[PDB]
């Protein structure tokens, strides 16, 4: 007759590739604490611009 | 600062200048000098008031 059957290795070695670089571009967010202002309430002028 | 100062008026994008009734009393206004000529004799700065 027909029939359909999917490949576990090959399906499986496409997901391990996407996965590796799944990790590759969520991993370790920097962490920033004491930074510099950057919205401002008045005009200062040289060091605001410079900001 | 004149940095700060050239900077705002830069990013201000306007010379436009409003003068205002200010009430100096016992003060000679619109000084001149020698060095701001300006047309037949002695001038001043066109914003400025010289008391
Ligand atoms: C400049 O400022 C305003 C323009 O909106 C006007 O009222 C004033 O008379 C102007 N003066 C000169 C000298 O251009």
């Amino acid at each position: 007759g027909t029939g359909q059957a999917a490949d576990l290795k090959s399906t499986q070695a496409a997901i391990d590739q996407i996965n590796g670089k799944l990790n590759r571009v969520i991993e370790k967010t920097n962490e920033k604490f004491h930074q510099i202002e950057k919205e401002f309430s008045e005009v200062e002028g040289r060091i605001q611009d410079l900001e | 600062d004149y940095a700060s100062l050239r900077s705002l008026v830069a990013s201000s994008g306007t010379l436009e200048f409003i003068t205002e009734g200010f009430t100096w009393t016992g003060v000679t206004q619109n000084g001149g000098s020698n060095a701001c000529k300006r047309g037949p004799g002695s001038g001043f700065f066109s914003r400025l008031n010289w008391l």
